[PDB]
RNA sequence: ACUCUGGUUUCUCUUCAGAUCGCAUAAAUCUUUCGCACUAAAGAUUUCCGUGGAGAGGAACAACUCUGAGUCCAAUUUUUUGAGGCCUUGCUUUGGCAAGGCUA
């Protein structure tokens, strides 16, 4: 009965994820599941050390996701 | 689940062959059990019954927990307890000394 | 589950998982123990009272409910 | 549009250098060669290794079954 | 608060709190054709939101139609606003300001008064009758007033219980209806982003007799509450439109499996609806309880004893439940009005969106400068005091708060049509009760007490001591033209003031009513038809003035046109004997009067785009096309004033010195006209030459306005003048056998049948015809009597056509009380109007010259 | 099961019983599916015509309710100037009943008739061997000719699900009969009712309430009009 | 029988200004656009108070409902029909 | 899924009923209007034919269908855990709290 999180507003958008342990990440959304695990293109890591770390396509478990901010205008 | 059957006793095939079978042992052997539980405590007792959430009824328990002073280990004896089973780290049949 | 339908509109005190206190008029609940409390005042420790309003407390962070006062008129 | 477990299947099809983050453990991440997933995102890694951030002593683990309830983020290299 | 309101499902504190959040408000006009289900749909929404307000078993509660003439005629006459709080499919309650508008085409003006204060439209379509006259006209008027258009295909039970169509063929009927509405919207709008399909949620299916109402999402949610694991929005994306269901792969395919499978709409929606209606009406006693048990409906033993129509209404009230598909449709597809504030200000505000107040009205904020706009005046049933009804577009009206009402003639330089009125009380107007409120924030509709005195039709209420640069909203551009003209006198002349009082009151009640006094002291009411003027006359004799009133015969207003250019170039000097104006009048090009009237051109354009239009569309030189001064009697009227004065012969600055007064005299001349003092139409007035006096106290004003009217009149009369007849477009809905009877009725009344086309999926035909409006008096009575009620006609104004006579023909003798033949009808129509007007017996072409 | 009891006060009937009673009473009923037939021929129309001292052609004729305005006693005002009046068609009696406030000076005690009710397009079923839901040839044909989701999309309908009444037949052997009972005259549109006296049931009241048929002699026509006269005086 | 009353009040809070506290102590006040059965709140025009006291302006926010400690809804919804 | 109401029919009485009390329609009387009153209209009253509801009383057989009430879920998203341990200050109600940094 697990409905998907309502995120076609946020598809192909530049979002900054907040992750669990005070962590942060940035990237383009590419999809989801009903469990809100997000797949991300052009992922820049953006740690608290201050230097920005690009990766690319990553997958983030939805358990660890605190918030999405759409940095791009939806 | 691909086993939606009404006559579900696979959960004690779980308790004879699987990982939780270690405690049906102490349902039947009446053996002393050491439980490392989440607040850095130890619960030694004898589990009378339990099932799949690992919630256990334990009888005649000595519980250990240590305090800082730098750590001295204190004890308290409790008659008999229900223990909610997500509040465990590990469960241990106490070993064969002989 | 009438054990908390017994407590609707009673002014209840909800101790939370961080230790914060929600003294609010218990309006509604569900199977996940999400509470709807109206005119809810938060009590934290140094004492101060912080009025919030209609709090939708998610059930994950609720520890213990207890009555503070009878339901108002 | 990519769904995540399809990209996990593409990761094992690529046998990439998958670095997996941890829930609540921001120091230690784990490199690995991903082989298998399931319904609940448990991951087996062939040459997995612990990387701290203060220590940064990469310890080799072998093929692990990292539980789904512990991972945060599957990046590559 | 403080009033005794009926028992309702919501509570009025929640309605007053949804009033503040203007994201949860839907200003909706329920508009459609006559008897297409709108009032019964509002009845269904009222029965949903009011548990004590229930429809009687054998007779439909209307709950709008609160007038006595509405309850006796059965035709909705005035728009009744209903403010309910309706829950959505997700359970979310939205405030709904619903305008139940009359679907009769004569009362189309009333729909316009609802279309102005609405952000959206639900177009109600009989599923049996399909798209009719007023559904096309309100598609046109709804996409032309920049409104979001949704469709409720009401009366789908007529597909089941009357036509007894197969479910595949009734799907074809509903699909044809949706395709017809899509074709009409693509006709009247260049945009194709407003495609109406039930897959989008734009189309709702309904039966307001039996309280069926579903979109695809709300019917899919019945499956989602019956079977748990299904997500209903993805299902609703598959339910309509040549998508078949494969029950072996459990998947919806575009390719049909089995060569006899049905569409998803027929299988999952229409066949359950047919089986519900067929098990109720056919097999109540035998097999209704087992299918009711299959649907999850249990009815009491008292409830199964009902007759078949109340039992149908009850069974579908329990199956479909609340009308959450209507709320789905109007929430997804009708703006916010926060979102809908900007097209509303761009379309209906005179300053436009780019003003400093147009910006603050696009924000729609309740803590803004007050910019209420009232389009309707609702009389209380004592008749004395009116209440102005409209929407607050910014700010907040307050009861007891003094306020500045601006009438329709208020410009920012003519600030005298304003008046500072104290707002007496504010009501949130549901139909049979009013919720008295202390304030009304922006986006909401409001009945206002105390602002009724300085306004006749349409007001902009602002605040005093601020908003000094506050302009009016545009007056209601109506769908049609009030053409039918009745003279009205009291039986006892001593109670003339009561009648005059009552005349003012019907001028407030009916938005396209024109009450004037002609030069003979004859009081004249203009209306759109005979039902419209019958209700106006009922309200005049019974509601407002309690006196006895003689009516004359209904006559029409004529227009005046020319057919060739003027014989001699006409001239007029002022009483100064300076300032000669020299005009000719020639007929306009074909379709140009339709372009000026339907705002295809504006004088509000710059000279470049206007000249480019007239060059690329009607073969004008850019010499002539850059020389257009004005546009007929109003800013959008069917005449043109051009100056063909060369700058060699005339000083162009000295001509622009008196351009305003020549334009004013031309507009007044085309407003009255020299044949019968009725509007000049389709005439190009070319100023050929203009002597202008040098010093400004010798030109201007009292000299050049009547001189310009005299040269407009003489240029008109020297061109060969013709009268114009209003022609009514008549849509007749007859049976297949009564078509030759409709032809016979129309042949006695100069009516030309345009078409007789079968209503596809109904056993009826539509005969579209063109009757003259002077020949339409008792035409619908002739038709429905001759066909024994089987044929029914609605007639609305279409165009003006030249009367077959010649009005300036003294050779024609007219015996006074005879129906004249066609080839001198214009001579009958000109002089009797001239007698009615009271002017002279005949107009000579030399009456406005200077030689005699 | 079918009546109240021995007092014979309330009846409740099965819809096959009401269908076959409707078929047995077919000769006494006009098979009108509307009251559009009684346009300017209903009670309100006749109350209006009695109030205006006007006679609808198929209808009754009374004494004047008010003393008439003699149109040779009114004295040529500017209002009733016959040189101002454009005559196209004679303004009939029917137009002054149809729109009593437009076409009458002094409409007193006058009744606004019901306007159009929408044309009940009910196709009577000649053949019971025909399906109850059937595209009858009285119905004009629908000449055939969409944001559809792709078939590659993974929307599945779940196993428990199918349409709501898939086991139920679309029509039964008494579905068209019940649909015909929806458009049946009173008392045949009922399935429960209160028992009436045999005095109280006029078997032929809805016969003179129709228009008198074509080709009738003058005495039956005046009989129709005088039956209507005492019907209207009763009501 | 299926969906509870507080999620109905959360759906009733859409369009209004709600202030949601999350698990990491961050308080998000702004216009709740959409909310689901799980408390995933797409909100907009967000004033954010972090744990330190800093206030940021984040114009489009989607909070996962697992991490929500509580939401403070408007008191208008004290008169909402599902709270009766 | 266990228990206590209420029934239905018929006969009669009493009272209310401007509700199509009647999906039917009479008669009398009075007043008014015109004719010049079965062949005529209005208004009002009354009587009849004979209703619905409520209340009450009798007597016939049904007694728990109905209307109600009392009476299968440990794997992300809530209820089968990221939990527990270290450091500085403000006050210590010398138990320790609050904030932040951590470590796992
Ligand atoms: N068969 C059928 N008839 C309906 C349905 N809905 C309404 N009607 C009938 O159709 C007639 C339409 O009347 P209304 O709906 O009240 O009028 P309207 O549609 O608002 O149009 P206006 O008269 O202009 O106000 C009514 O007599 C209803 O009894 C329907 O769903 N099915
Ligand atoms: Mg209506």
């Amino acid at each position: 009965k697990a409905h998907p999180p309502e995120l076609k507003k946020f598809m192909d958008k530049k979002l900054s994820l907040k992750l669990n342990g005070g962590r942060h990440v940035q990237g383009i959304l590419r999809g989801f599941d009903p469990f809100m695990n997000l797949v991300i293109d052009e992922c820049v890591e953006m740690a608290t050390s201050g230097q920005q770390n690009n990766i690319g396509m990553v997958v983030i478990r939805g358990n660890s996701i605190i918030m999405l901010e759409a940095l791009e205008r939806v | 689940e691909m086993t939606p059957e009404e006559l579900q006793k696979r959960e004690e095939e779980e308790f004879n062959t699987g990982p939780l079978s270690v405690l049906t042992q102490s349902v039947k052997n009446n053996t002393q059990v050491l439980i490392n539980c989440r607040n850095n405590k130890k619960l030694l007792g004898r589990v009378k019954a339990f099932d799949r959430h690992c919630n256990m009824v334990l009888e005649n328990v000595k519980e250990m927990w240590t305090e800082v002073s730098k750590p001295v280990n204190k004890d308290r004896y409790i008659s008999k307890m229900f223990l909610r089973g997500d509040s465990v780290i590990v469960v241990l049949r106490n070993p064969l000394i002989a | 589950s009438s054990k908390m339908l017994q407590h609707i509109d009673y002014r209840m005190r909800c101790i939370l998982q961080d230790g914060r206190i929600f003294i609010g008029t218990f309006k509604a609940f569900d199977k996940h123990m999400n509470l709807i409390l109206c005119d809810c005042d938060e009590f934290r420790k140094r004492e101060e009272k912080r009025v919030l309003g209609l709090v939708l407390l998610r059930g994950e962070n609720l520890v213990s409910m207890t009555v503070e006062g009878p339901p108002p008129k | 549009m990519v769904q995540p477990i399809n990209l996990i299947f593409r990761y094992l099809q690529n046998r990439s250098r998958i670095q997996v983050w941890l829930y609540e453990q921001v120091n230690m991440r784990i490199e690995g060669c991903i082989i298998g997933f399931d319904e609940y995102m448990n991951l087996v890694l062939d040459d997995a290794e612990e990387i701290h951030s203060k220590t940064k002593s990469r310890k080799q683990l072998g093929r692990i079954m990292l539980k789904g309830d512990n991972i945060t983020l599957l990046q590559s290299v | 608060m403080e009033q005794t309101l009926p028992v309702t499902v919501y509570e009025m504190d929640f309605l007053a709190d949804l009033m503040d959040n203007s994201e949860l408000i839907r200003n909706v006009t329920l508009c459609g054709h006559l008897h297409h289900g709108k009032t019964c749909f509002v009845d269904c929404l009222i029965e949903q939101t009011h548990p004590e307000i229930r429809k009687r078993y054998d007779q439909d509660l209307c709950y709008t139609d609160i007038l006595f003439t509405e309850q006796e005629r059965g035709v909705g006459i005035k728009s009744t606003p209903v403010t309910v709080v309706l829950p959505d499919t997700k359970g979310k309650s939205y405030l709904f300001n619903i305008m139940d508008t009359p679907g009769h085409v004569n009362f189309s003006d009333e729909v316009t008064a609802g279309l102005r204060i609405s952000d959206g439209v639900v177009l109600f379509i009989d599923a049996a009758e399909g798209v009719m006259l007023n559904t096309e006209r309100l598609i046109k008027h709804a996409v032309q007033e920049r409104l979001a258009v949704t469709v409720c295909i009401n009366k789908i039970d007529r597909l089941i219980l009357e036509l007894k169509l197969p479910p595949t063929d009734a799907y074809y009927k509903l699909r044809h209806i949706v395709d017809e509405v899509n074709g009409l919207i693509s006709m009247y709008s260049t945009d194709e982003n407003l495609i109406l399909s039930p897959l989008l949620g734009n189309v709702c299916f309904s039966s307001s007799q039996y309280s069926i109402c579903f979109t695809l999402g709300s019917f899919a949610k019945i499956y989602a509450d019956t079977f748990g694991d299904i997500n209903y929005q993805e299902f609703a994306k598959r339910l309509w439109g040549d998508i078949y269901f494969n029950p072996k792969t459990r998947k919806f395919t575009k390719k049909a499996p089995t060569s006899s499978s049905q569409r998803s709409f027929v299988e999952f929606i229409l066949e359950p609806l047919y089986k519900i209606l067929a098990q109720v009406v056919g097999d109540v006693d035998t097999s209704l309880p087992r299918t009711l048990d299959e649907l999850g409906i249990h009815l009491t033993k008292e409830e199964l004893k009902l007759n078949i129509r109340p039992l149908l209404r009850l069974v579908c009230k329990k199956f479909f439940g609340e009308f959450t598909g209507f709320v789905d449709m109007c929430v997804q597809h009708i703006p916010s009005p926060k979102v809908g504030a900007k097209p509303k200000i761009e379309h209906t505000y005179t300053g436009g969106v780019d003003s400093d107040l147009g910006e603050a009205m696009s924000d729609c904020d309740p803590d803004g400068p007050l910019m209420c706009h009232t389009t309707k005046m609702y009389s209380t049933d004592d008749g004395v005091q009116f209440h102005a009804f409209g929407r607050v577009l910014s700010g907040t009206i307050h009861a007891g708060q003094p306020v500045k009402v601006l009438g329709e003639n208020y410009t920012l330089e003519d600030e005298e049509d304003s008046q500072i009125c104290t707002v007496g009380r504010l009501w949130i107007s549901v139909a049979r009760y009013h919720i008295e409120v202390n304030r009304v924030p922006a986006g909401n509709w409001v009945l206002i007490e105390g602002v009724d005195q300085p306004i006749v039709k349409t007001a902009t209420i602002t605040e005093p001591r601020g908003n000094e640069e506050a302009q009016i909203f545009r007056p209601l551009k109506f769908n049609t033209t009030s053409v039918i003209k009745i003279a009205v006198e009291p039986v006892n002349p001593s109670e003339l003031p009561k009648m005059l009082d009552g005349l003012r009151k019907v001028n407030k009640s009916y938005p396209s009513l024109t009450t004037k006094v002609e030069e003979s002291g004859e009081h004249v009411i203009l209306g759109t038809g005979e039902l419209y003027l019958d209700c106006v006359m009922h309200d005049l004799r019974k509601m407002y003035s309690e006196i006895d009133i003689k009516v004359a015969d209904p006559v029409v207003t004529f227009c005046e046109t020319v057919v060739e250019t003027s014989s001699l170039k006409c001239f007029a000097e002022t009483p100064n004997k300076k300032n000669k104006i020299t005009m000719i009048a020639e007929p306009l090009e074909k379709g140009l009067a339709e372009d000026i009237e339907n705002e295809v051109v504006q004088i509000t354009w710059n000279r470049k785009k206007l000249g480019e239009f007239f060059q690329t569309k009607y073969d004008w030189d850019l010499l002539a096309a850059r020389s257009i001064w004005a546009f007929g009697p109003d800013a959008t009227g069917p005449n043109i004033l051009v100056d063909d004065t060369l700058p060699s012969e005339v000083d162009k600055a000295l001509l622009g010195s008196v351009k305003d007064s020549i334009v004013q005299g031309f507009q007044w001349g085309t407003r009255e006209g020299p044949l019968c003092d009725e509007l000049i139409r389709n005439v190009k007035f070319k100023i050929l030459d203009a002597v202008v006096a040098q010093e400004p106290l010798h030109r201007g004003g009292g000299q050049i306005i009547p001189t310009a009217r005299r040269v407009v009149y003489s240029a008109f009369l020297m061109a060969t003048p013709r009268l114009m007849e209003p022609y009514y477009f008549v849509e007749v809905q007859a049976p297949a056998d009564c078509v030759s009877a409709v032809y016979t009725v129309l042949a006695r009344r100069r009516g030309h049948v345009t078409q007789d086309a079968p209503i596809p999926g109904s056993p009826l035909y539509t005969i579209k015809a063109f009757i003259p409006a002077i020949d339409s008096f008792g035409f619908e009575t002739d038709l429905r009597t001759h066909t024994q009620g089987q044929a029914f006609s609605l007639s609305v104004f279409h165009h003006w056509q030249i009367v077959p006579g010649d009005p300036l023909d003294k050779s024609i003798v007219i015996r006074p009380l005879e129906p004249q033949p066609a080839p001198h009808l214009a001579r009958e129509f000109m002089i009797k109007t001239r007698r009615r007007k009271g002017l002279s017996e005949d107009v000579s072409i030399s009456k406005f010259f200077d030689d005699p | 099961k079918y009546v109240n009891g021995s007092t014979y006060q309330r009846w409740q009937f099965t819809l096959p019983m009401m269908s076959t009673l409707y078929r047995l009473a077919n000769q006494l009923l006009t098979d009108l599916v509307d009251d559009n037939y009684f346009y300017l021929f209903d009670l309100k129309a006749f109350f209006t015509s009695k109030a205006l001292n006007m006679a609808i052609p198929g209808g009754p004729k009374f004494e004047p309710l008010v003393r008439d305005i003699n149109l040779q006693d009114e004295d040529w005002n500017e209002f009733n100037d016959i040189n101002k009046i454009i005559i196209r068609q004679p303004i009939r009696t029917e137009y002054k009943i149809a729109f009593p406030y437009l076409y009458n000076n002094l409409p007193h005690h006058v009744h606004l008739t019901w306007y159009h009710t929408p044309n009940v397009v009910f196709i009577k079923t000649e053949d019971p061997d025909l399906p109850a839901f059937y595209f009858d040839p009285l119905i004009n044909p629908i000449s055939h000719r969409e944001p559809l989701p792709d078939d590659d999309e993974e929307f599945e309908l779940p196993e428990f699900v199918e349409p709501f009444l898939k086991d139920t037949p679309l029509y039964t052997d008494n579905t068209a009969n019940g649909i015909a009972l929806l458009w049946a005259p009173r008392p045949f549109n009922l399935r429960s009712g209160r028992t009436r006296r045999a005095l109280d049931i006029p078997l032929v009241k809805n016969w003179y309430r129709e228009h008198c048929p074509a080709g009738q002699p003058v005495k039956v026509r005046v009989s129709y009009q005088k039956l209507l006269k005492y019907y209207v005086l009763n009501a | 029988m299926s969906i509870g009353v507080p999620i109905k009040v959360l759906h009733e809070a859409e369009g209004h200004i709600v202030t949601c506290e999350t698990n990491t102590g961050e308080v998000y006040r702004g216009k709740l656009i959409e909310a689901e059965d799980n408390m995933n709140c797409q909100m907009s025009n967000i004033t954010v108070t972090y744990r330190d006291g800093r206030v940021a302006q984040l114009e489009q926010v989607y909070i996962r409902g697992s991490k929500i400690r509580f939401l403070i809804l408007p008191d208008m919804l004290k008169n909402a029909p599902m709270l009766k």
